[PDB]
């Protein structure tokens, strides 16, 4: 069977530019590989077929080439809609065998972050949570202190207007032991290490 | 005019395959149809001058290439059963002027090889009674038992086609019709004046040419490969 | 024209069964080759078999060996696709896609079902230049949650963010914005909706 | 798919055909008509730059753009001429790019005057070997309709036409053989039948 590893993993590229993927092969497969496209949680659709042939209804701008073992795609003159998770399949021999995609975001300049701290709810403390808000960043590190580094419990999850991301990171008897829980987060818009208490 | 081939094929699905059609009417404007059944004839491509293509109404699965004016070869990519119809090529001075088509390339996609089977011809001898009553003799020559329908008849009396009196059934039956993939039967007729048969001297050849498998396939299966062949049967004049 | 639809959306704990059905439209179905894939969240797709609906002729990847099930309903046109004796892992959108023009190519996709390997209510917690709050918590199964601001009357400056799933194996999610300010949660599947300050 | 023209019909031999399309939704300007013969491609019949007439032998076609229609008429049509037939019409750079369009096709049979039915069933045996028997049914008028095998075990072939055109002779034929005993030269044929000689 067929490993298809697929390069530049993920990359980042402004809108209208002749930005292009690769999907390397284990195998030969010929020319028997289709690009497919699917849009952030959506049905993918087929793209290129036969590694170079767009299906009808396909804009000019999408075009494959290679054989063998070294396959491209080229959307040469990106454009808003064609900005999804893209990936390559093989059907050389069964069992047919994918690339695990590549996502293409939106390029900006560095986004400074907003940090939030966010006190926890008496309505919840009656059953608490520290909430961390790194409201509209770009590009795509946070350490929570309760001065204590508790690791182990915390967890954290483009927007539609200016390409920047949003981040939050929650925390999760000890609450109430301490006073000061600031927050902390790390990234180069933010040159340096910008960082409430109990009532 | 506008030559093409082959007339006839079976390949099995995945393969890949072109379809040769050339033209020596210099014509500038070439492109491909697929003909079926409730769909009339769909545009697959066409090129309106060298080194120029582009999309028909049925493109995908389909490719081409006009490298020279005189030539416009169409690829498969990978045969699918939906890919079995029957492919014309077409010549024209200009996208407006008329198409003159080729003879047509039958075309058969299929899962498997082992249901390519030749066929089997017979020739029935005409009935006494029927020369005795109209003066003419009926010769019927059976060819059964063959899949797919890439198969063309002819009738030879001593060594030369014959046309006049010669039926052949435009369509084959289904010999289990119940069947997807159902082997057929062909019949044809020859009919001639009653002295014609009653001369000895007369040699009746019911030839069936038929297009199975290449050998550049693969045959598994135990009995013999169902390469493309000439079937023929024999009947001799005879005075009573 | 053509299309394809997969099925509700299953929900089973480990150990069942399960059938997805992907109806086929558009063209003749007997001429067309039902291929499933399924892809699980933060992993690479993969494909797990095919039928052949014109001849009923069906391959299964091997490392679903026993496990899975295709057939191809001639009559009502739709291909189904039965997962046995359920691993855990065995959470992905499961797709059914279509190879019509040529052998293997998968034409065309389904939107895909939703298959992870009970169900329970939420709650939601208020969370006292920019002053930004946000409804959050609590607990919930199965998925999927909505969120509105002020019954949607603003698009620009909510930032409502992808549920994860905590130790207990039950999703909580964060749903903030960036004056009356209420939000409105909404979970399908338990009857629950807050409209909370 | 601009093209209208519909399916099956049937003439007796002798009369003159008219086969017409209609191309309402689009501003056509050149005109074809094609004759397809089974196993071959469509040949080129007629083709016209105008509204007018034109006439080549037995054919005549004809074209109104004022009523967007367009006719083709066969006269003193022969058996020879049952093939089926396709419009096709360019030019209107509005429709499929200017490029021709096809009507899906109608479908012509010119059926054989056969004077002095001799309509009759004969049974024919193999030159060689194989034990088989086909039955001949011919020299049946062409009003005459040979029906479908309704029995699994055996076969009929649809009524074909003939022509020794060296005494200018027609006849229809069908043959009808199987492997089953049960099956003879009189009971093939059970089917839409008048009296005959056996």
């Amino acid at each position: 069977d067929i490993q298809m590893t697929q390069s530049p993993s993920f990359l980042s590229a402004s809108v209208g530019d002749r930005v292009t993927i690769t999907c390397k092969a284990s195998q030969n497969v010929a020319d028997r590989v289709v690009w497919h496209q699917q849009k952030p949680g959506k049905a993918p659709k087929a793209l290129i077929y036969s590694s170079s042939h767009r299906y009808k209804g396909v804009p000019s701008r999408f075009s494959g080439s290679g054989s063998g073992t070294e396959f491209t795609l080229t959307i040469s003159s990106l454009q808003p809609e064609d900005f999804a998770t893209y990936f390559c399949q093989q059907f050389k021999s069964y069992p047919l065998t994918f690339g695990q995609g590549t996502k293409l975001e939106i390029k900006r300049t560095v986004a400074a972050p907003s940090v939030f701290i966010f006190p926890p709810s008496d309505e919840q403390l009656k059953s608490a949570s520290v909430v961390c808000l790194l409201n509209n960043f770009y590009p795509r590190k946070v350490q929570w202190k309760v001065n204590a580094l508790q690791s182990g419990n915390s967890q954290e999850s483009q927007d539609s207007k200016d390409s920047t991301y949003s981040l939050s990171s929650t925390l999760t008897a000890d609450y109430e032991k301490h006073k000061v829980y600031a927050c902390e987060v790390t990234h180069q818009g933010l040159s340096s290490p910008v960082t409430f208490n109990r009532g | 005019g506008v030559t093409q081939t082959p007339k006839f094929q079976v390949l099995k699905t995945g393969q890949s395959m072109t379809l040769q059609c050339a033209q020596d009417m210099n014509h500038e404007y070439m492109s491909w149809y697929r003909q079926d059944p409730g769909m009339g004839l769909r545009l697959i491509h066409y090129s309106v001058g060298a080194g120029i293509t582009d999309q028909g109404e049925v493109p995908n699965g389909y490719a081409v290439s006009r490298s020279t004016t005189e030539d416009f070869p169409l690829r498969l990519l990978s045969a699918a059963p939906s890919q079995t119809s029957v492919y014309f090529c077409a010549s024209s001075q200009g996208p407006f002027q008329p198409q003159h088509f080729g003879d047509g390339t039958r075309l058969s996609i299929l899962e498997d090889l082992k249901n390519v089977f030749p066929p089997e011809v017979a020739v029935f001898e005409p009935s006494e009674a029927e020369i005795s009553h109209t003066q003419k003799a009926t010769l019927v020559c059976l060819a059964t038992g063959f899949y797919p329908d890439h198969v063309e008849l002819s009738w030879w009396v001593n060594g030369k086609e014959v046309h006049s009196g010669v039926s052949t059934d435009p369509q084959p039956l289904k010999e289990q019709p119940a069947l997807a993939d159902s082997r057929y039967a062909l019949s044809s007729r020859l009919r001639v004046s009653a002295t014609f048969w009653q001369n000895p001297r007369n040699h009746f050849r019911c030839q069936v040419q038929f297009y199975g498998l290449s050998e550049n396939d693969e045959w598994t299966q135990d009995r013999a490969k169902p390469v493309t062949q000439i079937v023929s049967a024999e009947a001799w004049g005879r005075a009573d | 024209q053509v299309q394809l639809v997969q099925s509700g959306a299953e929900v089973k704990k480990p150990g069942s069964s399960v059938k997805v059905s992907c109806k086929a439209s558009g063209h003749d179905f007997r001429l067309t080759y039902i291929h499933w894939v399924r892809q699980a969240p933060g992993q690479g797709l993969e494909w797990m078999g095919r039928v052949s609906a014109g001849s009923g002729n069906v391959k299964y990847n091997e490392k679903f060996k026993g496990r899975v099930t295709i057939t191809a309903d001639t009559s009502t046109s739709t291909a189904y696709m039965e997962l046995s004796s359920l691993r855990s892992e065995d959470t992905a959108v499961y797709y059914c896609a279509v190879s019509y023009y040529s052998y293997d190519v998968l034409d065309y996709w389904g939107q895909g079902t939703t298959v992870t390997v009970s169900t329970k209510g939420p709650s939601v917690f208020p969370l006292a230049g920019t002053a930004a709050l946000g409804c959050l918590v609590k607990d919930y199964f199965p998925e999927p949650v909505t969120v509105s601001w002020n019954s949607g009357a603003l698009t620009s400056g909510v930032h409502t963010f992808p549920a994860v799933l905590q130790s207990s194996g039950l999703y909580s999610l964060s749903s903030v914005v960036t004056q009356t300010y209420i939000c409105n949660v909404n979970h399908k599947p338990s009857n629950t909706k807050v409209d909370k300050k | 798919e601009v093209e209208q023209d519909p399916g099956p019909l049937s003439v007796p031999e002798g009369a003159i055909v008219s086969l017409s399309c209609t191309y309402s939704n689009s501003a056509f300007q050149y005109f074809m008509w094609y004759r397809q013969y089974s196993r071959k491609g469509p040949e080129l019949l007629m083709y016209t730059y105008s509204s007018g007439n034109k006439e080549d032998g037995r054919f005549t076609a004809q074209v109104d753009k004022s009523s967007k229609y367009i006719s083709l008429f066969i006269r003193d049509s022969q058996p020879s001429d049952s093939a089926t037939y396709l419009c096709a019409m360019s030019g209107d750079l509005n429709t499929n790019a200017g490029k021709s369009t096809f009507g899906d096709g109608t479908t012509l049979t010119v059926k054989p005057n056969i004077q002095n039915p001799d309509p009759a069933v004969y049974q024919l045996r193999d030159s060689k070997s194989s034990d088989k028997s086909v039955c001949l049914f011919t020299d049946f008028d062409s009003q005459t309709a040979v029906s479908q095998s309704k029995d699994s075990d055996v076969y009929i072939t649809d009524k074909t036409v003939l022509d020794m055109r060296s005494m200018d002779f027609k006849s229809n034929s069908a043959v009808a053989w199987s492997a089953k005993s049960d099956f003879a030269c009189a009971n093939a044929f059970a089917n839409s039948i008048i009296p005959e000689d056996t």
